[PDB]
RNA sequence: AGAGUGGACGGGAGCGGCGGCCCGGAGCCCCGCGGACGCUACGCCGCGACGAGUAGGAGGGCCGCUGCGGUGAGCCUUGAAGCCUAGGGCGCGGGCCCGGGUGGAGC
RNA sequence: CCCGUCGCCGCGCUCUCCCCCCUCCCGGCG
């Protein structure tokens, strides 16, 4: 029913959880997004057992499946019909996503042009 | 009509003293208390069967509340029965001490 | 077109050496020194249209996809399943009594006929004993016991193959949308050829089963585990 | 041009095929010769000892020229002299064996790094298992699996070493090009000893592993490769 | 010069679109619409591009003339083709290959023409 | 059709192999008109070894903030910024995109 | 040219002629 990608390998993620910041559960003033703990006694920086893990490059994902959505495609942000015309070749490897600022009539036009141009659209129903 | 599976017990996870590895399970099968008796069970399928709230689809039947985590016995763990098994998802820790079925599937006898 | 002239003793290794095989093939005398269509022409269909039309076959694609896939590499193993070597465990010889473990006929005791050409075992319960017809069953999912029925000189019909046993489909002819339902074909019909094949093979197996004592009661019964016996100690 | 050109390239392909057949026959015969040499050496040693027993004397065989050494302790808390000797032996990791040629200089530096290595005298089966299973060569500073006599010949053919059998023969019968063959060989990365060690940190003659077990290194090599 | 002009517009151009990990170009004679030296529609002595026609039927193939290289009014010759699919693919293939007019964009022009044709043909329900 | 681990011709002077009444001596492709992807060279691909880290140093950042020159025939009262989110995702990460709500003029 | 069942390595058969042993649409079948 939908538009299939060219190939669809099994995407393997080394880690699905996020890397939360140390003591961000203990405070509200500490936001969840990651800061590297510098601090002379700090036990997650020292990598003690059973602690918060720190991100490193060994968690990096396979470059064949990097940035790939859970249905075989890679996203491209589109604002209008000309930017859809640039996506004609990719087709089986790149899908479009209409930006959040595009109004109702213009995204109607974009979804119609993508339908006749066989480009996959991630958010086709956004003002209806 | 009749049981057709051997009864084992989830004894715990594979572990040292202060580190546990939840991808391997330790199983105590009833009746076997040496390695050269564990040799029979060495590739058999095994199942943790349990019930929950919602209904799940049953192969060849109508939906009910039973759920199964499948696995298989991989090798022996130490001198007195006690095999170690590998399940598709790691077993929940509320299953420790409970019943696990060893299913006589793929057969070599 | 001769036979192999070099019998194997361990696979990959012939028994006779290179010079011995030269001598056995007698290559000392038979040394040898030296030595569509794509287009057709259909007729004219004139007049004033003269010249027979040269027409090619397998024309160019009228469409090319916007990106293609590169072809694989070559792997040299990897034969399809129809060409695999079918192996059988040594304890299952024709006439052995097996125990079906997994199907709707869980824990049942049947006899073993020929093994089919796809590795699957053709068994029958003598259907008037335990309601098991001629079926296929997997070698990994039977347990082989040690009781025998000598089934030499039992006529097996040649039309008893995997194509004979392969499932049948009817859904769906010519219809794309479904709101009405097809309430037929869920009743799997036992065909008359299946019934008469069952009648023939049971009529030539069952008097041999009535010969040995207690075997028909044994085959009527089912296999089970109780509070005592453990399968690693059971002798089958 | 499209006929003389194609018959020329066909002649070239034929000549290359014939050269390949010649080199294959050569390496076959060489291996047969080494099989003769090995069995001759084995029976010769047995005959010598048996002759001395018949005469009533003693036969002292030649103390061996080849040793297999294995670094068996880790890299934490090592003396600088021990460190330098181990990296001159090319033992930079744990369970990291190699072949050494035994003389006074080599024996004294083994005596320096005694409590860090287990070493001994390998037999022909151990040299076969080591070069065939865990055989890697050093080809312009890379570690390449020995899958090809072409690889061996392109690195060591200037010494007459053109096959894995030539390599094994040099290493076992320590030739004049043993240094080049042993340096071509990347240091063997063995697995952990299957079955254990019974004590890592003491000498073999007092119940441990370190030092010179003489021919029990073959037992260790079977368990370890 | 093509190499000099590419070293100029390689990262600074009004046709360049850098968004999430991808790079595209929007100049009007760019098969495959990518930022590349091969598929650049402005810097080469010879360029071939294909577009949909003015009316919604057919494909216009525009090739760059040799002579008027500094006069952009006359520098492009475009022809509309409103045949069927196999003949339009055969005609643009014959054009590129038999003219020997930059014969490495041949298959890219083929893919683009087939995509434009399939989009032009009416949609089924 | 690009083809060279030596190719040149050209008299020079003889063979092996195809054409006999013993005399020989070019095929410039085609029944077809055709033949995937690639090479932002600051790109792409291959192989081998390696990966602790305070103080500190250096590199990369299509991480983030505000304003300026350009550029997007960019976005926006058919709803911008901001804010909320048991919604869908990406990225090792810094962070980001989309959906829903709220909001009411810019981004 | 519908679509590289290919390299190296290990083999088997044919472009020679004889045999002999189970067979076979077998042709009539005892
Ligand atoms: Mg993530
Ligand atoms: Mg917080
Ligand atoms: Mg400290
Ligand atoms: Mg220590
Ligand atoms: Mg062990
Ligand atoms: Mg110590
Ligand atoms: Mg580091
Ligand atoms: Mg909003």
């Amino acid at each position: 029913a939908a538009l299939r990608p060219l190939v669809k390998p099994k995407i393997v993620k080394k880690r699905t959880k996020k890397f939360i910041r140390h003591q961000s559960d203990r405070y509200v003033k500490i936001k969840r997004n990651w800061r590297k703990p510098r601090g002379i006694d700090n036990r997650v920086r020292r990598r003690f057992k059973g602690q918060i893990l720190m991100p490193n490059i060994g968690y990096g994902s396979n470059k064949k499946t990097k940035h790939m959505l859970p249905s075989g495609f890679r996203k491209f942000l589109v604002h209008n019909v000309k930017e859809l015309e640039v996506l004609l070749m990719c087709n089986k490897s790149y899908c479009a996503e209409i930006a959040h600022n595009v109004s109702s009539k213009n995204r109607k036009a974009i979804v119609e042009r993508a339908a006749q141009l066989a480009i996959r659209v991630t958010n086709p129903n956004a003002r209806l | 009509s009749g049981r057709l599976w051997s009864k084992a017990i989830f004894a715990g996870y594979k572990r040292g003293l202060r580190n546990q590895r939840e991808h391997t399970a330790l199983l105590k099968i009833e009746g076997v208390y040496a390695r050269d008796e564990t040799e029979f069970y060495l590739g058999k399928r095994c199942a943790y069967v349990y019930k929950a709230k919602n209904n799940t689809v049953t192969p060849g039947g109508k939906p009910n509340k039973t759920r199964v985590i499948w696995g298989k016995v991989t090798r022996a763990h130490g001198n007195s029965g006690m095999v170690r098994a590998k399940f598709r998802s790691n077993l929940p820790a509320k299953a420790i001490g409970h019943r696990i079925r060893v299913m006589l599937y793929p057969s070599r006898i | 077109p001769h036979c192999s002239r070099n019998p194997v003793l361990v696979r990959g290794i012939g028994r006779y050496s290179r010079s011995a095989m030269y001598s056995r093939k007698a290559m000392y005398k038979r040394k040898y020194s030296a030595a569509v269509l794509a287009t057709v022409t259909k007729p004219v269909g004139g007049d004033k249209n003269g010249g027979t039309r040269v027409v090619k076959l397998r024309k160019m694609p009228r469409y090319y996809p916007t990106e293609d896939v590169p072809r694989k590499l070559l792997s040299h193993g990897k034969k399809p399943f129809s060409q695999h070597v079918r192996k059988l465990r040594a304890s299952i010889t024709p006439g052995t009594i097996l125990i079906i473990l997994t199907g709707r006929h869980r824990g049942k005791r049947v006899v073993f006929l020929k093994q089919l050409a796809s590795g699957l075992l053709l068994v029958t319960g003598p259907l008037v004993l335990n309601r098991v017809p001629l079926r296929r069953t997997h070698q990994k999912f039977v347990i082989a016991t040690s009781t025998k029925i000598d089934i030499s000189n039992v006529k097996i019909p040649k039309h008893l193959t995997d194509a004979y046993f392969k499932k049948k489909k009817l859904r769906k002819p010519r219809h794309q949308e479904g709101e009405i339902f097809d309430t037929e074909k869920e009743k799997y019909e036992i065909t008359e050829q299946r019934k008469i094949d069952q009648k023939a093979v049971d009529s030539q197996i069952l008097p041999k089963i009535k010969a040995i004592p207690q075997l028909q009661g044994y085959l009527r019964s089912v296999f089970a585990l109780t509070n005592g016996i453990y399968p690693h100690k059971l002798v089958f | 041009n499209f006929a003389e050109l194609k018959i020329k390239r066909l002649r070239k392909k034929f000549a290359q095929k014939m050269l390949r057949k010649a080199r294959r026959k050569l390496i076959y015969e060489k291996a047969k010769h080494y099989h003769k040499e090995y069995r001759q050496m084995y029976r010769t040693e047995i005959r010598m000892a048996r002759m001395a027993r018949k005469a009533g004397n003693f036969y002292v065989p030649a103390e061996p020229k080849l040793a297999f050494v294995i670094r068996i302790r880790g890299i934490n808390g090592v003396s600088p002299k021990v460190r330098k000797v181990l990296q001159l032996l090319r033992l930079r990791q744990i369970f990291n064996g190699t072949f050494v040629k035994l003389n006074k200089a080599s024996i004294n530096m083994l005596r320096i790094v005694e409590p860090y290595i287990a070493w001994g005298y390998p037999n022909l089966k151990s040299v076969n298992e080591l070069i065939y299973k865990r055989g890697y060569g050093k080809i312009n500073k890379k570690r390449i699996a020995l899958t090809d006599n072409a690889l061996i010949a392109r690195s060591l053919g200037k010494y007459g070493i053109i096959c894995m059998e030539d390599l094994i023969h040099e290493i076992y019968t320590v030739g004049k090009r043993f240094k080049e063959a042993n340096n071509f060989l990347w240091p063997f990365k063995l697995s952990s000893p299957r079955g254990g060690m019974k004590k890592k940190t003491t000498h073999f003659v007092e119940g441990g592993d370190a030092g010179n077990r003489e021919d029990q290194i073959n037992r260790l090599i079977r368990r370890m490769n | 010069s093509a190499h000099l002009q590419w070293m100029v517009v390689r990262n600074c151009s009004s046709f360049l679109i850098k968004r999430n990990k991808q790079t595209y170009s929007t100049e009007p004679n760019n098969l495959k619409a990518r930022n590349s030296f091969r598929y650049n529609g402005l810097i080469h002595r010879k360029t071939v591009g294909v577009e949909p026609a003015a009316d919604g039927k057919g494909v216009v193939v525009v090739i760059k003339r040799r002579s008027g290289q500094r006069k952009p009014a006359t520098s492009y010759v475009r022809t509309t083709i409103n045949k069927n699919a196999r003949a339009t693919l055969s005609s643009i293939r014959h054009m590129i290959r038999k003219n020997k007019y930059r014969p490495d964009l041949r298959m890219a022009a083929i893919r683009r023409a087939s995509a434009i044709l399939r989009s032009q043909k009416p949609v089924m329900v």
